[PDB]
C-alpha cells in the first residue's frame, strides 16, 4: 500500500501482523524483522476547488 | 482512514455560531416587535 508509517501506542498480539478499523480497511502493521507495531496514516489527499 | 479512500466530507457554509446568531436575531425580532418584523 501506500501511506504515512509512525510509531504505534497500540498492542498487539503476538501472533498479529496488522490491523483492521470497523470497516475493514488495513491501518497498522508489524514490521517483519523489528516487530514493531506502526500506525499506516493515509497519505493527504482531499478536492482541489 | 483519516478520509478513508477518496470520500471527503465538507463543512457547511454557515457556521453553527452563524445559524446561532441568526435564531437569536429571530428570537429578538420576535420579542421586541413580534409579528411586525417579518
Amino acid at each position: 500500500g501506500t501511506g504515512v508509517l509512525t510509531k504505534s501506542n497500540k498492542k498487539f498480539l503476538p501472533f498479529q501482523q496488522f490491523g483492521r478499523d470497523i470497516v475493514d480497511t488495513t491501518d497498522a502493521v508489524r514490521d517483519p524483522q523489528t516487530l514493531e507495531i506502526l500506525d499506516i496514516t493515509p497519505c493527504s489527499f482531499g478536492g482541489v476547488s | 482512514a483519516q478520509k478513508f479512500n477518496g470520500l471527503t466530507v465538507l463543512p457547511p457554509l454557515l457556521t453553527d455560531e452563524m445559524i446561532a446568531q441568526y435564531t437569536s436575531a429571530l428570537l429578538a425580532g420576535t420579542i421586541t416587535s413580534g409579528w411586525t418584523f417579518g
